């Protein structure tokens, strides 16, 4: 019970922070409260016609799991009703846990309590396996896993950030051909579907103006129909100046370069026709694209852009385009033109003679092509690969033994999908399968491989939630081949919410547990001497 | 003085007829004309075709430590010598080999084009760290001597830093020497238990260190997601405001990148390594002090340079102290505390002063 249970200390990273009181057990094994207590009881032993088990230590584990979670809700309002603060659980009837008492959803835990919570004895977890789905670093990050309607076919999202106390993301769609913007919610989970285009669209920007308190949305839609509407009013729209190809590319930039404030937006066309725009004028119909650069040809699309870590060099944007990578300033020209497919570490010659994909900004930089399942170290000045790190080198480690009947999966899928680049510790690698890469671009290399909890890591970016910022978005797919045969697969968006110090817990918990079995030995230990 | 001229004529033959006591002569000659006559110490070169080598090997690259490019024959013989025994290296870790390869890779040697030969000494460098337990005293070595950039090199390879005697280990060590801040921040950011950095607070609490306790207290007791400080169950003798300071938050603290130097040597031995393996605002509230015996507190009660952050503190704890008389210039100074508890202490009267507090509640 949550009253047997004694800390020692409140700091996190501790070594011995609870500790269960022992004496109970010795007074019972020698003189046999041997039914429990009724609230914290367990079904096989308040009926009493069944010897308990093991099993039974583990449903009265798993309502303190309740109680820690929903921080002693059904406790506070089970001492005024305690017939019922038994009876209610004495049966699996007890409610959610996050519709009845406020809290953080923490969507891998209401999972562990859903089977210690079972009816039948031996279909609970033992308790050597509570706790190694408890070991798990990846269960105290994942904030909240929301599951979108059932077949939405999402490619594309866009955060608020100007919007501090409370957050939503703006989704797109790809299950009709003509283009619609999907609003959602945060806390009520709200999906609205509201059409506002005829053609599929390809990506999003959110651009805000310090003035008139408001933040319009863009769109990018495969025919070139940039539209914006308003973050309240959904009837304020217009359609700016169509381009030629398919926008593929937006962003909101920091170019306050007027001794006030400023800003563009950069919509990347699928030649190269990189407009330019400015930060107020969004709101007229048929802006003025301020600086049309075409960079490349028909045959040579772009398809990322990204802006420079620090601000101190003025925030140098680094756009990628088909296979060459460029940069520009404040200037708007062309200062650096990078190639990839002319380099001379050829083991396979495609993995670099393809589509860029996405580009992030650091000391070095860090690229991705279409089907590849490497990410290119290049550098900024130097114009070398300075690091090439294959994907498989580090998947193919860990599914040695745990997956074998790979050994006829040699045309192996999962291949770099998107980049995130937190902001000095590591780099989130997003997998075509269901992997997620935890790099630290600082030492070394391998940090965790966060797998089952997806099939298609499609979207991946970071946003700030409710003054509890720095999480991680991550759009994966599911799949269920119910109607496989039909040629056919049923999608399931996940929009997830991993915690941004996921690489320091899953580091900083693998020390505590090796802290602690270094002291689970040094104290048997002690029997013996 | 003739040993030159034999040597010069033996370097001759030693080439063209496949030569086959040549080593015992050549070695005794460094021993008979030491520490003079560095062209009769050019001998070394014959080496590269009785542990008493390594004594004759890092004792002459020792006292030439600078000298000229005889540390390039030096380390290509030493070199040559570890491709075909690589047990040799438990024998120059044994010896003065740390003194000698921790001055090249840190004689300024970065912002100095010698490329072709850091190369040589990481690759050098590469097989003496091969061995689990010579990267653990490879570290420790260099920890007694004050070196940052190593004992940073030495932790991207492995070696614990928890492993020395385990009641006792390096961070109760490197808090006895007096070290630099520098040196114990690495130590606590890599693998350090909990039970031996708290020994080093009594070890470091005893001399007056405001930069070596400040970086103990950050890693014992800093719940930073949390905005709190859990210093109660240390037996701290006595709290300080110039401890205190680097915990609390700063805004205008932002830093340059110097530790890369660390960084590629980490790099440039494991490719070497590899290559031949492979082929062959948010002020925080809470704040705990509980335990700590304090007799007093009066510490705190000045203009000191946390009287800025106390000032949102909103909770404090000083229960199973030994205090008394709660100084009067402080309870106006913490204006947001609304959770202040002192019981087991040894008071005497009620300050009644305590209720000029701003917004207090929960007065224990």
């Amino acid at each position: 019970k949550p009253h047997n249970v004694l800390l020692f200390t409140l700091y996190p990273n501790a070594a011995i922070i609870a500790k269960i009181a022992d004496y109970g057990i010795a007074q019972y094994c020698c003189r046999m409260t041997s039914e429990g207590t009724p609230g914290f009881r367990a079904p096989e032993v308040a009926r009493g016609n069944v010897i308990y088990n093991q099993q039974a230590d583990v449903y009265s584990f798993g309502l303190l799991l309740y109680d820690i979670l929903t921080t002693g809700g059904r406790i506070v309002e089970g001492l005024k009703f305690p017939n019922e603060f038994d009876e209610l659980e004495i049966q699996g009837k007890l409610p959610d846990p996050v519709k009845e008492y406020g809290c953080a959803p923490w969507p891998m835990v209401e999972k562990l309590i859903k089977q210690c919570l079972k009816e039948n004895p031996q279909e609970r977890p033992t308790s050597a396996q509570v706790f190694d789905i408890l070991n798990s670093a990846e269960l105290v990050c994942l904030t909240r896993r929301i599951l979108l309607p059932k077949n939405v076919i999402v490619e594309c999202m866009v955060a608020t950030h100007h919007n501090s106390r409370n957050a939503s993301i703006w989704l797109g769609c790809g299950h009709t051909d003509r283009g619609q913007l999907s609003f959602l919610d945060l806390n009520t989970e709200g999906y609205t579907s509201e059409e506002v285009a005829d053609s599929r669209i390809l990506c999003l920007a959110l651009v805000h103006l310090p003035v008139e308190k408001e933040s319009w949305i863009v769109s990018g839609t495969q025919s070139g129909t940039l539209l914006v509407i308003n973050t309240e009013d959904g009837k304020k729209r217009h359609t700016l100046e169509k381009m030629t190809d398919s926008v593929t590319c937006l962003y909101c930039n920091s170019f306050s370069k007027q001794s006030k404030q400023k800003n563009f937006l950069l919509v990347g066309t699928a030649d190269g026709k990189l407009a330019i725009f400015e930060d107020k004028t969004v709101k007229l119909k048929g802006a003025a694209p301020l600086k049309i650069l075409n960079i490349g040809n028909v045959s040579t699309p772009l398809m990322c852009l990204s802006e420079s870590t620090n601000s101190t060099e003025r925030n140098v944007m680094w756009g990628g385009c088909g296979t060459k990578i460029f940069s520009f300033s404040n200037d708007f020209t062309i200062q650096k033109l990078i190639e990839t497919r002319t380099s001379q570490l050829f083991s396979y010659a495609a993995f670099s003679d393809s589509n860029i994909i996405t580009v992030v900004v650091d000391t070095a930089l860090y690229i991705a092509k279409q089907n590849s399942p490497v990410v290119e170290v290049w550098d900024k000045k130097t114009e070398k690969l300075c690091g090439l790190i294959d994907c498989v080198h580090f998947l193919r480690e860990v599914t040695v033994k745990e997956n074998k009947e790979s050994k006829h999966k040699m045309s192996y899928s999962g291949r770099v999908k998107t980049l995130c680049l937190q902001k000095n510790t590591a780099l989130w690698i997003g997998t075509g399968g269901g992997h997620i890469l935890l790099l630290d671009l600082s030492t070394r290399r391998l940090i965790r491989v966060i797998y089952n909890f997806c099939n298609s890591v499609r979207v991946m970016m970071t946003a700030q939630l409710g003054s509890l910022k720095n999480v991680m978005l991550v759009l994966g797919y599911n799949r269920k081949n119910t109607e496989g045969t039909q040629k056919q697969k049923e999608i399931q968006s996940c929009l997830t919410v991993w915690d941004i110090n996921l690489p320091h817990e899953v580091q900083n918990l693998e020390k505590h547990i090796e802290v602690r079995k270094e002291l689970a030995e040094k104290m048997r230990r002690t029997s013996v001497e | 003085g003739i040993q030159k001229c034999g040597l010069k004529v033996i370097s001759s033959i030693v080439h063209f007829p496949d030569a086959l006591g040549a080593m015992d002569s050549v070695l005794h000659t460094l021993q008979m004309y030491p520490d003079d006559q560095e062209i009769q110490c050019l001998g070394l070169s014959l080496i590269g075709y009785g542990h008493l080598l390594a004594k004759i090997l890092v004792s002459s690259l020792y006292r030439f430590k600078d000298v000229a490019e005889i540390q390039t024959k030096g380390f290509q013989t030493i070199l040559a010598i570890l491709k075909l025994s690589a047990s040799f290296s438990k024998l120059l870790v044994h010896h003065s080999f740390d003194l000698v390869i921790f001055h090249q890779m840190s004689s300024n040697i970065m912002e100095q084009k010698d490329q072709q030969f850091l190369n040589l000494c990481c690759k050098c460098f590469a097989k003496v760290a091969m061995d689990d337990y010579l990267k653990n005293v490879m570290l420790e070595r260099a920890c007694d001597q004050n070196n940052s950039i190593m004992v940073e090199c030495l932790l991207l390879l492995g070696a614990d830093a928890n492993q020395a005697k385990e009641g006792s280990s390096l961070i109760c060590q490197v808090c006895e020497k007096e070290s630099s801040p520098k040196l114990v921040e690495l130590l606590l950011n890599s693998g350090s238990r909990e039970q031996d950095v708290r020994k080093a607070l009594t070890i470091s609490i005893g001399k007056g260190d405001s930069q070596i306790i400040s970086l103990l207290l950050r890693r014992l007791a800093l719940d930073v997601a949390n905005n709190s400080i859990c210093l109660g169950g240390f037996c701290i003798g006595k709290v300080e405001p110039s401890w205190l300071g680097p915990l609390f938050p700063d805004k205008t603290s932002n830093l340059r990148k110097q530790t890369n130097i660390a960084s590629t040597l980490a790099r440039m031995v494991i490719r070497y390594q590899m290559k031949s393996a492979v082929e062959e605002r948010e002020y925080i509230t809470s704040l705990d002090l509980s335990a700590n015996e304090l007799r007093d507190i009066d510490a705190l009660s000045q203009k000191c340079c946390i009287s800025v952050h106390l000032e949102h503190l909103e909770k404090l704890e000083l229960h199973q102290n030994a205090l008394t008389s709660f100084p009067q210039q402080l309870c106006e100074t913490l204006k947001s505390l609304t959770h202040l508890d002192l019981h087991s202490n040894k008071f005497t009267s009620f300050p009644s002063y305590l209720l000029k507090m701003s917004c207090i509640a929960n007065l224990d």
